[PDB]
């Protein structure tokens, strides 16, 4: 079939640079060009550029020109795209697509799209969370706040507790940091018996927190 | 005058062609009957290609001034853009 | 004793026929006015050959199968058949067996049993405008290139691949247990 | 060349869902349509003004003429709920590019309204010791995915310190969101009570917590 | 009908011209402005006009490859005679030593005799070109249940090929390629121009892609031609050299088991285009003569190659050809052949032999009548045989000469008609004798690399049947510069060529064949005067006698049996096979030729047949006796001679 595998996703800071890698498979690489498009959260699709995989010809968006480079590695079938002088406004998901042809007087639609990669730009650096309980049928949970970057996950009783558990997506604070919460609904009478411990795992800073929630 | 395009060959007595400047890039032709004269607004681009083809098809039978005309028509034709119409108001003369 | 022999010669042939200079251009080339030829493709719709379906019993000859995996025996029909031919060819060859479509899991298993030259017909077909399936049901990924219902696999095949012609002769992939 | 597209549309199931895109002489251009679902890459559904590739259901059609391009889904199904975009090629006057329109969110009606489950939690002991008093308001399992959340302290509305998420699709095919109010231990103790007021379908859900 | 006065603004000047109709229509007997007027659709609005524009595929840009075209047709020799193709009659020309040229004008008229539609009004065409009817010719075929077809239509001015593929849904995709000189390309419909469509442009020639965006996208999935290479070759090669290029590819493709099951890949589709071009190039070259004449030798070369190309493609794919066949030239060629003796062609200057052979091929199309040409080909081969050094892998020149002659031989082998059996048999015998181990090696190399040594080989028509993969590999080239996998593949190709299931391997021209009960057990056939000898591993054969050669315990049996006057007996002779008497009392020096008409062969006790020779003259006998062929120090190799008396003798030694 036709496949595109994308990687190089990361979290950067303003002024930095990123290179996205897109691997082609299932077809002759040089027979089709490659298109790049950006999509920020809640936004539409912005054409970034196109490259000729056989001849090295490129077409860049005017808004990117000077801070964007495209190139390919013919022998592996891998395309690369570099962005420089990053800004917070460049936070977006980037996609590659199979672009048959493009030129000064023509161009084709894009039959196949890759999975895409998420690139985040923020001046904030790595920060482990502070963790507090959300004391309480009854609902009880944990609050994990003031951390960076995403994702952070929380399990209960080392995964033992599943059904009844719900997790709320992290909110971005005005301070530029994140906060999430997780709750579970249990019989009110079980609060005098069963112990409920959150197991918070913030991988970006090797941080693990075991938090018991009491009435 | 410029017009909006929207008939036997033998029913035309005269044909009038214009430059690109006249109608802002819209190549138009004016056809008319033979007194009593009824005019028609015709697609200039098609009219020109029509005559060019005829002259080439009959190239072996052409005379001096007809070969000159062929060159002239081809010249004008080559000078007439098409793509610019993507920005122009196609109903400008409607 | 030996006797001298004459050189080898070419056997004499008849003189050429005369040239018919009285044959006119009209005779040399009849029907001056001609038209370019065209052909009309024969179209028909493939439908499941309900005469045969997935076998419903266990069986395996331990020296007839080509390779095995899990609880199934895999066969490559030696005789070369058309894609359609495979359905009946296997059914009429062994006790419970059927024309089989490779799964995302199994396909790697069979591809490792194929060289870069041979091409194997597989039990994968289109139902509607899609939903490529098999006798075991399920949905298969197919490398749709040509407007045909037949697919095949080979050494470098990651999925069943479509093909412009079903009439070509290839080994059939069938299974048993 | 900028293309014009409507914000969103929501239609009854089984109807001839119709999406349009505006543009000068758009009929003269080859318009392509892409479909996108959350978490997925955009997929080409229609190209070159009503040409569709294999894999696209026969209920999908469209056309393009004059100043308007259009896409139509016959007997629209809930599974057809997705964002759609119009794209054209542009010669760029020497700087050739592709251009997408704003895009349209296309939904299908069917799912009934649902009231949110709202839980409001007062500051934890450890949190207060840390010199913080953030109030946590958790809102879940509602429909449609749009609510308004206000905070109040005793008799007065609270504006400062309020931070709120955008509603998002849950595993229950419903929506959830959360809101936080960042207070100091002093501010918390200074008021009789605090509350989280959530508006949904014109109704109000109000939860109250207090230092006591 | 009605004269029209046309006025037009020329740089501000209101100039006008008068447009007469009948004054021109009377001179151009096929021009009808009314029909074109309808097509012109001058009432068409801007919207629909633009709709057409957006439909048609546009080419990203033009390669812009500079190159020079060679001169195919030479100046007319001072001493040449002028030939009018429309006035060909018994006189004016006699003998092969007289230079002459044929007038292009009547030649062109014959080549493009037929008239019809060049540019039809179909889905991908009515939106591009104006309807065109004219003198034309074409090559066309269909494959894969006719789900796919291709038409290589062309004119004396330009070529336009069309690729059509139909899906099982009834949907179809069409792509066309237009090639020729820019200045005379067919008129486009509406406001279109070639610079927007042209993919390649040279000084005079250009290549234009005509299709729709939707179809283009489809074709590209499998058909992605190398336009740069294709375009250049199409101009820089001569008509003769171009056609040879095309032919070689076709032959190799078919021979390897290609078109048996046609694959719709780029390679094959590209080939179809190139074939179409080859015909165009020749017709074009004639048109591009300034109404002068063309040397007969040039014509012979050009038509010979197309003739062969036609015969082969008509079998491989079953393609047909309409036009590009001049009866005038054919009659002249037949006249020329009628002034010479076929039997004596081998005594002519090599240059003249090739000339005669090419002429013969054309003069008697499809070898349908004058079978005497076979004797001609034999005369040539035999003379070569008597010049060629023992067991050597021919020579570039020899190969070309024989290649040409082999065509008429191949034609005869398509029909099970016993005409001139004896000559055809000799031809095969001589060919067999020349098929040495060195030849096998040279051929396999040529096949692996794709050279003329793979294209033509006498071995292909030999009567040696004991060749297999293992043997061919043992005789394979042993160089580190070769791809060993490619070589083994070349072997499979070679074996395929010789397959008993191939039409020209049937050998039903040989009466003796009937004596064969098991073809699969036949090792070699040697057709001698008054006797054919069959070498096989089968005890049973309807011969007059049976001998068994010495071999090792585990070796295949080596049975030899003569058929007297090619008359089959009632069955194998009962009892055990005879032994062969040995000759020791014989000198290497001999007074004269005593083995003329006899066959000499040798074999290895383990490997079997190694060499075959045939004594045709004193020089041949001398060469062999004087050589170290008779290796009496090798106790694993034996030498046998077959006489016309139906007997065999073994050589023990030579003084
Ligand atoms: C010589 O010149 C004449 C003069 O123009 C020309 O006739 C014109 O032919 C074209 C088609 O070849 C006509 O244009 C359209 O043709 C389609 C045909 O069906 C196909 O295409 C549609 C859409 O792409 C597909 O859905 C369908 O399956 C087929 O593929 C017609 O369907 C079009 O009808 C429209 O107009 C009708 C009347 O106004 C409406 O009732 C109908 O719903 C369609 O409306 C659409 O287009 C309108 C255009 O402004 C638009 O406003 C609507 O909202 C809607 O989008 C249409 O016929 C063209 O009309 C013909 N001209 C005239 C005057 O009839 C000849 O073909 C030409 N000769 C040659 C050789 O080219
Ligand atoms: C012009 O059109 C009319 C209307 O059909 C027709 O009768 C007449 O013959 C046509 N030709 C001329 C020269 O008037
Ligand atoms: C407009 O007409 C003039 C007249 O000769 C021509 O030279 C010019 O190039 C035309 N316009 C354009 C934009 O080419
Ligand atoms: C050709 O016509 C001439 C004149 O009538 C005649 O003498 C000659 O025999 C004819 N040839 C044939 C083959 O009929
Ligand atoms: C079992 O297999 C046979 C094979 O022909 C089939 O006819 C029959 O319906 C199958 N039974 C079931 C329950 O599928
Ligand atoms: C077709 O494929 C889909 C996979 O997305 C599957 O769910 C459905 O059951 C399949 N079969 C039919 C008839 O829809
Ligand atoms: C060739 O053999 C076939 C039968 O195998 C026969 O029908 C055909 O007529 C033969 N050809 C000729 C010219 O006799
Ligand atoms: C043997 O060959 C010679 C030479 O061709 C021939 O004359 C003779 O008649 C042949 N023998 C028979 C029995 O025909
Ligand atoms: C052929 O053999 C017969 C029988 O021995 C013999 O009489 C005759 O002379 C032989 N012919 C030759 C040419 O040796």
């Amino acid at each position: 079939q036709v496949q595109l595998v994308q990687s190089g996703a990361d979290v950067k800071k303003p002024g930095a640079s990123v290179k996205v890698s897109c691997k082609a498979s299932g077809y002759t690489f040089i027979h089709f060009g490659i298109s790049w498009v950006r999509q920020a959260p809640g936004q539409g699709l912005e054409w970034m550029g196109w490259i000729d995989t056989n001849n090295g010809n490129t077409n860049y968006a005017q808004s990117l020109q000077g801070r964007v480079t495209m190139t390919t590695d013919t022998s592996t079938g891998t395309a690369y795209m570099e962005l420089r002088s990053l800004s917070t406004d460049d936070t977006a998901v980037y996609f590659c697509a199979r672009a048959l042809e493009m030129g000064h007087r023509s161009g084709f639609p894009f039959d196949y799209w890759g999975q895409g990669v998420l690139v985040t730009v923020s001046p904030a650096s790595t920060k482990g969370p502070s963790v507090f309980p959300l004391a309480p049928t009854a609902a009880l949970g944990c609050l994990v706040k003031d951390y960076f970057p995403e994702p952070v996950t929380v399990s209960w009783n080392s995964g033992a507790l599943t059904s009844g558990v719900h997790t709320f997506p992290a909110v971005l604070q005005s301070s530029g940091l994140y906060s999430l919460s997780s709750v579970v609904t249990v019989p009110s009478s079980s609060l005098g018996t069963q112990t409920y411990i959150c197991n918070v795992n913030h991988k970006p800073s090797n941080t693990k927190v075991d938090k018991r929630v009491e009435p | 005058p410029c017009c909006h395009v929207t008939l036997a060959l033998e029913n035309i007595s005269d044909i009038y062609l214009v430059s690109n400047q006249t109608c802002d890039g819209f190549s138009l032709a004016s056809l008319n009957s033979p007194q009593l004269v009824i005019s028609r607004c015709a697609n200039g681009l098609n009219v020109v290609s029509f005559f060019i083809s005829i002259l080439k098809r009959s190239s072996s039978a052409l005379t001096g001034h007809l070969r000159e005309l062929l060159t002239t028509l081809e010249t004008l034709y080559g000078s007439f853009s098409v793509e610019d119409l993507f920005g122009a108001n196609l109903n400008r003369y409607a | 004793t030996w006797v001298p022999k004459p050189n080898v010669e070419v056997w004499p042939v008849d003189p050429p026929p005369p040239v018919n200079f009285n044959k006119t251009a009209e005779q040399e080339y009849g029907d001056k006015e001609v038209k370019l030829p065209h052909w009309t493709p024969t179209l028909h719709t493939f439908q499941v050959p309900q005469n045969y379906t997935k076998a419903n019993c266990t069986y395996c000859n331990t020296r007839e199968y080509t390779f095995s995996y899990k609880g199934c025996c895999f066969y490559f029909t030696k005789k070369k058949h058309t894609w359609n031919g495979c359905f009946q060819a296997c059914a009429e060859l062994y006790p419970c067996t059927y024309f089989y479509g490779p799964t995302p899991d199994i396909l790697p298993v069979v591809t490792r049993n194929l060289n870069a030259i041979e091409s194997l017909w597989v039990g994968v077909y289109r139902v509607g405008e899609g939903n490529w399936t098999s006798l075991d049901g399920g949905t298969f990924k197919v490398y749709q290139i040509f407007g045909s219902h037949c697919t095949y696999v080979s050494k470098f095949s990651t999925v069943p691949v479509s093909h412009h012609e079903c009439s070509f002769l290839k080994p059939c992939l069938c299974v048993s247990q | 060349y900028e293309l014009t597209q409507p914000p969103s549309v929501s239609v009854a199931p089984g109807q001839r869902a119709t999406i349009t895109c505006g543009g000068h002489n758009i009929g003269a251009k080859n318009v392509h349509w892409y479909q996108q679902k959350p978490g997925q890459a955009p997929v080409l559904v229609i190209q070159y003004d009503s040409d569709r590739p294999s894999g696209i259901p026969e209920r999908f059609s469209g056309s393009n003429s004059g100043s308007t391009a259009t896409l139509t889904i016959s007997r629209v199904e809930a599974g057809d709920e997705a964002d759609y975009y119009c794209q054209v090629w542009d010669s760029g006057r020497g700087h050739p590019l592709y251009v997408f329109g704003g895009g349209t969110k296309v939904t299908v009606l069917g799912q009934p309204k649902a009231n949110p489950t709202v839980t409001l939690f007062p500051p934890s002991s450890e949190e207060l010791q840390a010199n913080k008093a953030t109030l946590v308001c958790l809102i879940s399992d509602f429909y449609p995915g749009a609510v308004t959340v206000a905070w109040k302290a005793d008799s007065s509305p609270v504006k400062a310190g309020v931070e709120t998420t955008t509603p998002s699709k849950q595993s229950n095919n419903k929506y959830a969101a959360s809101s936080y109010l960042s207070l100091t231990p002093e501010q918390w103790k200074s008021h009789r009570s605090y509350s989280c007021q959530v508006t949904h379908e014109g109704s109000t859900v109000e939860k109250t917590v207090a230092p006591t | 009908l009605s004269e029209v006065k046309l006025h037009l603004d020329i740089e501000g000047h209101a100039s006008h011209y008068t447009i007469p109709w009948t004054e021109l229509m009377a001179k151009v007997p096929g021009l009808s402005p009314e029909a074109l007027w309808r097509e012109a659709n001058v009432t068409e609005d801007l919207a629909s006009m633009l709709n057409r524009y957006k439909l048609i595929y546009k080419t990203s840009g033009t390669l812009g490859i500079a190159l020079a075209e060679p001169v195919d047709i030479p100046a007319v020799s001072e001493g040449s005679m002028q030939v009018d193709a429309s006035k060909v009659h018994p006189g004016v020309i006699s003998g092969l030593n007289s230079p002459a040229c044929m007038l292009s004008a009547p030649l062109e008229k014959q080549l493009f005799y037929y008239i019809g539609t060049m540019l039809p009004n179909t889905r991908p065409h009515s939106y591009v070109f104006y309807q065109l009817r004219c003198h034309l010719s074409y090559v066309a075929l269909s494959i894969n249940g006719d789900k796919f077809q291709y038409t290589g239509a062309m004119t004396s001015k330009f070529l336009m090929g069309t690729y059509k593929r139909v899906t099982e849904k009834g949907d179809e995709h069409v792509l066309s390629l237009v090639f020729g000189k820019t200045k005379d390309l067919p008129d486009l419909r509406g406001p279109f121009s070639y610079p927007s469509l042209t993919s390649a442009q040279s000084g005079d020639y250009s290549l234009v892609i005509v299709t729709t965006f939707v179809h283009y996208a489809n074709f590209h999935n499998y058909f992605v031609p190398n336009l740069k290479d294709m375009f250049s070759r199409a101009v820089t090669m001569t008509a003769a050299s171009y056609a040879r290029y095309v032919l070689q590819k076709l032959v190799l493709l078919e021979m390897k088991g290609g078109c048996r099951e046609p694959e719709l890949d780029t390679e094959t589709l590209t080939t179809m285009f190139e074939v179409s071009v080859a015909f165009f190039k020749v017709g074009h070259a004639v048109g591009e003569t300034g109404n002068g004449c063309v040397d007969l030798r040039w014509l012979a070369k050009s038509f010979f190659e197309l003739t062969v190309l036609k015969d082969i493609i008509g079998i491989c794919y079953g393609a047909t050809v309409k036009g590009m066949q001049s009866y005038g030239l054919e009659r002249l060629a037949a006249m020329l052949m009628a002034t010479v003796k076929m039997e004596e062609l081998g005594h002519l200057t090599t240059e003249k032999q090739e000339y005669a052979l090419r002429l013969a091929t054309v003069g008697y199309p499809k070898a349908g009548v004058y079978s005497g040409l076979i004797g001609g080909a034999t005369s040539v081969l035999l003379s070569a045989y008597n010049r060629h050094p023992l067991f050597q892998p021919l020579h570039t020149v020899m190969r070309e000469t024989l290649f040409i002659g082999s065509h008429v031989v191949l034609r005869e082998l398509r029909l099970n008609v016993t005409t001139q059996g004896p000559n055809l048999a000799l031809y095969q015998l001589l060919s067999t004798a020349l098929c040495s181990a060195l030849e096998i090696g040279e051929v396999l190399r040529g096949l692996a690399l794709g050279t003329e040594s793979g294209l033509f080989s006498p071995c292909y028509l030999s009567l040696r049947f004991d060749l297999t993969r293992d043997k061919l590999l043992s005789m394979a080239p042993q160089e580190a510069t070769l791809d060993q996998a490619a070589v083994s593949y070349a072997v499979d190709g070679f074996l395929g060529r010789l397959s008993l299931e191939r039409e020209d391997r049937d050998a039903w021209h040989l009466p003796a064949y009937k004596c064969v009960d098991r073809l699969d057990k036949v090792l070699m056939i040697i057709p001698l005067i008054n006797v054919t000898f069959i070498i096989s591993s089968d005890r049973e054969v309807r011969g007059s006698a049976l001998y068994e050669a010495s071999t090792t315990y585990l070796s295949s049996s080596l049975f030899l049996s003569p058929v007297i006057m090619n008359k089959c007996s009632q069955g194998a002779v009962a009892g055990e096979p005879r032994q062969i008497p040995k000759i020791q009392n014989f000198t290497r020096t001999q007074k004269s030729c005593i083995f003329c008409g006899f066959a000499l062969l040798s074999y290895d006790e383990k490997e079997g047949l190694e060499t075959t020779t045939y004594i045709t003259s004193q020089e041949v006998q001398n060469s062999i006796l004087s050589s170290n062929y008779f290796d009496f120090d090798n106790l694993h190799v034996h030498y046998l001679l077959l006489t016309t008396n139906g007997t065999v003798m073994e050589i023990a030694g030579l003084y």
